[PDB]
């Protein structure tokens, strides 16, 4: 298996906590969110097959990034990825998204036709959705939360000199979709897309995760997000967080 | 808490025999349940998972099965590189739980021990301690018995037990039996008797001392 | 700088059919439940439909199921009630705004509203 | 490749206090959790306590309760193990591991290290004492013995080393006065004499 990298994450990760309208105010609050200036790993798929596509852990929530040139990546979620429990599943076909849960069996190598070849079997379905797709070079950006029998995803899409490291610059991801379903989560994988032999791609993305900790965050007249500092940074942004 | 056990306790089997080891849990785990094995001085590894899953690189020869309190481990054809210890663990709930183990061995026909006995040397005498020992070299099968008679008599606490593992030409153990006596209490008593039972030997064979000689 | 202009409305005949559109300035929908109320002459307010984020369905009141539909257009800031047929005696004033799970404890807003009445 | 290193093993008098050391390489230490393992000379394995991806929630199992402690430095992938009130029934050795699991901690893969041995004793270093026994003229009979010595290990020689038979050692077992004991093949092949 490929040496796993590592980039700094500066100031990025912010989303709205909650749906309450604030304008002009300066808010404090604990929540589940990503440290500044972590570290994040980082995944390439380089073509004695090759293993690009692991299983990663969930923990209390995933925040995943991409940079794609062309679009080669779907989401699996669930605990034992087999017949025996329930999974997620999202699939972003050319005209609509899927997402789906029931009991499905998939293969070693979960690829896609550029279809169906996800899983063998698929019983016990229990939830289904279709709507519109969620889509130069453009970031995009997703925070996938579970919390209270609720699937929560946000999302973010900007475009785009330097691309080596992560840009500095703040922007706050808005609320997608609010799934209700009741499973358990503990681990997810990414599907990838091959495009069939007359097979790999410039697919890199970041997976980082969240932990317990105390924001603080200014709203501007129009309800945007415009500034955020982390409390436990460092003892400057102490003094901010006090008062 | 959650209890684990374990059958049978030691298993001796012959070259292609289908070999099955059970594990029983205190209360439900539903599939929560995990496989080991592990070789003298190495770091354990990791077979089936989830009681039915196994893992990428494991031979086609190994399987597992069982759901709830019971849980069923089975080998095909043993190849000569099984043998080792398996333990079934829990992950249903914090605090997690191993089970005791289960250890493979391969199976010969019967063999006749070669008694030895020892006195203790001068050298011993010389600082005040002596150490007297018996010696059963080459026979196959683990259980034997050795016993020390002082003048036909019973005695426990002073004996101390040594026996190797399976030796790869033959299949074959060695066991040592140590008696500690003082330089005061050694040569009082005649009758130093050695006596070894096994399933090898017609009789029971015994074998006296000769104090001085 | 949030602005609130409600159109559509006016005197219909009983069991009509209006469609009623509220422009929003200074807000964005996609992130806040929005909801339609309604105040009646000596009824003070009560609450009339709400339209949560995407993947949760409608919740109307008790006494108003099967006769109101809405929608969002979340490309030009757009809520939008279409009316089905209504007893007479649900002649009021309609007013847009933000949804009881998306208020503050200091939010005292309300725009001009538009006046709907049946004749009977 | 994925490599787990362990470090602090060695003797501690009764009532003393340990810490155990353990680094990470090769594999994402800071998105995992981790345990410590033991098991004892001749016996089975045992769990020991449990740590969380971020530090935080923190499990010990009931026989080391209130008197170990687990903690991770995440900067330095590092993993921390506090032992006090030590006693004779912990002397181990010691694994940190990285177990598969479909529920809690959601790893794919399992990784061990390579292991420390902890001994809890009162006893001082010491050298072998030797006494033979009478040897009787296969029926080739002698003997050899090594006694009175605390530490574990033992430099194995029988005849210069030209031979590599004879080479059964039976293990060492334990005293009660403190110290070990060893013993050594008798019969070789007699067709070299
Ligand atoms: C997926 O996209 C293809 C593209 O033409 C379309 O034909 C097909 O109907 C789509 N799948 C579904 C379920 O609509
Ligand atoms: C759920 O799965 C079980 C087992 O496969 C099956 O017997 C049952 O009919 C399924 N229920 C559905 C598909 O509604
Ligand atoms: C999901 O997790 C909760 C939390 O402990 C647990 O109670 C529940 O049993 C889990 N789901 C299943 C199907 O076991
Ligand atoms: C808020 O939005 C209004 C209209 O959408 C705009 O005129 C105003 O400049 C905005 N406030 C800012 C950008 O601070
Ligand atoms: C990120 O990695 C660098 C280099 O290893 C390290 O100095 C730094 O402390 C890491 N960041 C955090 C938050 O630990």
């Amino acid at each position: 298996q490929l040496p796993p990298a590592y980039t700094n994450s500066f100031t990025r990760g912010v989303y709205y906590p909650d749906k309450v309208f604030r304008s002009s105010v300066l808010h404090s609050t604990q929540d589940l969110f990503l440290p500044f200036f972590s570290n994040v790993t980082w995944f390439h798929v380089i073509s004695t097959k090759r293993f690009d596509n692991p299983v990663l852990p969930f923990n209390d929530g995933v925040y995943f990034a991409s940079i794609e040139k062309s679009n080669i990546i779907g989401w699996i979620f669930g605990t034992t990825l087999d017949s025996k429990t329930q999974s997620l599943l999202i699939v972003n076909n050319a005209t609509n998204v899927v997402i789906k849960v029931c009991e499905f069996q998939f293969c070693n190598d979960p690829f896609l036709d550029h279809e169906f070849r996800v899983y063998s079997s698929a019983n016990n379905c229990t939830f289904e959705y279709v709507s519109q797709p969620f889509l130069f070079k453009n970031l995009r950006e997703f925070v996938f939360k579970n919390i209270d029998g609720y699937f929560k995803i946000y999302s973010k899409h900007t475009p785009i000199r330097e691309p080596e490291d992560l840009p500095q610059g703040f922007s706050a991801l808005e609320p997608l979709v609010d799934l209700p379903i009741g499973i358990n989560i503990t681990r997810f994988q990414t599907l990838l897309a091959l495009h069939r032999s007359y097979t790999a791609g410039a697919a890199a993305y970041y997976v980082g995760y969240l932990q317990p900790r105390t924001f603080l965050l200014k709203y501007n007249e129009n309800g945007t997000i415009t500034d955020a500092v982390d409390c436990a940074l460092d003892p400057l942004s102490e003094t901010k967080c006090t008062l | 808490v959650i209890w684990m056990t374990q059958s049978p306790s030691s298993l001796s089997a012959s070259v292609g025999d289908r070999v099955t080891i059970t594990c029983q849990a205190s209360q439900d785990i539903r599939f929560y349940l995990n496989w080991y094995q592990q070789k003298p001085g190495k770091a354990p590894k990791l077979l089936i998972s989830d009681a039915s899953n196994m893992e990428t690189g494991v031979p086609s020869r190994f399987s597992g099965s069982g759901s709830g309190t019971d849980f069923t481990f089975t080998i095909s054809s043993l190849q000569p590189e099984d043998i080792a210890t398996y333990y079934c663990q829990q992950y249903d709930n914090l605090p997690f739980t191993f089970g005791p183990g289960t250890k493979v061995d391969f199976k010969r026909t019967v063999a006749a021990p070669s008694v030895f006995i020892f006195p203790p040397s001068d050298e011993q005498l010389k600082s005040g301690t002596a150490s007297v020992v018996c010696l059963l070299n080459n026979f196959y099968p683990r259980e034997a018995k050795v016993q020390w008679k002082v003048d036909n008599a019973l005695q426990s606490g002073n004996s101390q037990e040594s026996v190797t593992e399976q030796d790869s030409k033959d299949s074959t153990y060695s066991l040592s039996s140590t008696l500690t006596l003082s330089k005061a209490d050694y040569e009082k008593h005649k009758v130093y008797a050695c006596e070894v039972t096994h399933q090898g030997l017609s009789s029971p064979v015994t074998k006296s001392f000769n104090r001085g000689e | 700088q949030v602005q609130l202009q409600e159109s559509g409305g006016g005197l219909v005949q009983p069991g009509g059919s209006l469609r009623l559109s509220c422009a929003a300035s200074g807000l964005i929908i996609s992130r806040y439940d929005m909801s339609w109320y309604r105040q009646a002459p000596g009824k003070e307010r009560e609450l009339v439909a709400t339209t949560p984020i995407p993947a949760a369905r409608p919740q109307y009141a008790d006494s108003v199921k099967g006769r109101f539909t809405i929608s969002r257009d979340n490309a030009k800031n757009t809520v939008s009630l279409q009316m089905n047929s209504l007893k007479p005696e649900d002649t009021a004033v309609y007013y847009c705004n933000l949804g009881p799970e998306s208020q503050d404890h200091n939010y005292n807003y309300w725009g001009q509203g538009t006046q709907v009445t049946v004749s009977s | 490749e994925v490599q787990l290193v362990e470090s602090g093993g060695g003797v501690v008098q009764p009532g003393g206090s340990l810490r155990l050391s353990c680094a990470a390489s090769g594999f994402t230490f800071n998105s995992y959790g981790m345990h410590w393992v033991r098991q004892a000379p001749g016996k089975g394995l045992e769990w020991v306590a449990f740590i969380r991806y971020d530090g935080g929630n923190k499990y010990y199992a009931d026989s080391v309760k209130g008197r170990f402690t687990i903690s991770r430095d995440n900067s330095k992938n590092t993993l921390y193990l506090q032992m006090k009130s030590l006693r004779a029934e912990d002397t181990a050795v010691y694994y940190c591991a990285n177990l598969k699991d479909s529920r809690y901690s959601g790893s794919y893969y399992d990784y061990w290290g390579q292991g420390t041995l902890v001994t809890v004793s009162s006893a001082s270093t010491k050298g072998p004492s030797v006494f033979p026994l009478a040897p009787s003229s296969g029926t080739a009979a002698l003997g050899c013995l090594v006694k009175d010595y605390f530490p574990e290990p033992v430099t194995v020689s029988w005849n210069s080393g030209a031979l590599t038979s004879g080479v059964h050692t039976f293990p060492a077992v334990l005293q009660s006065s403190g110290l070990y004991s060893l013993s050594s093949v008798v019969t070789v092949p007699s067709s070299s004499l």
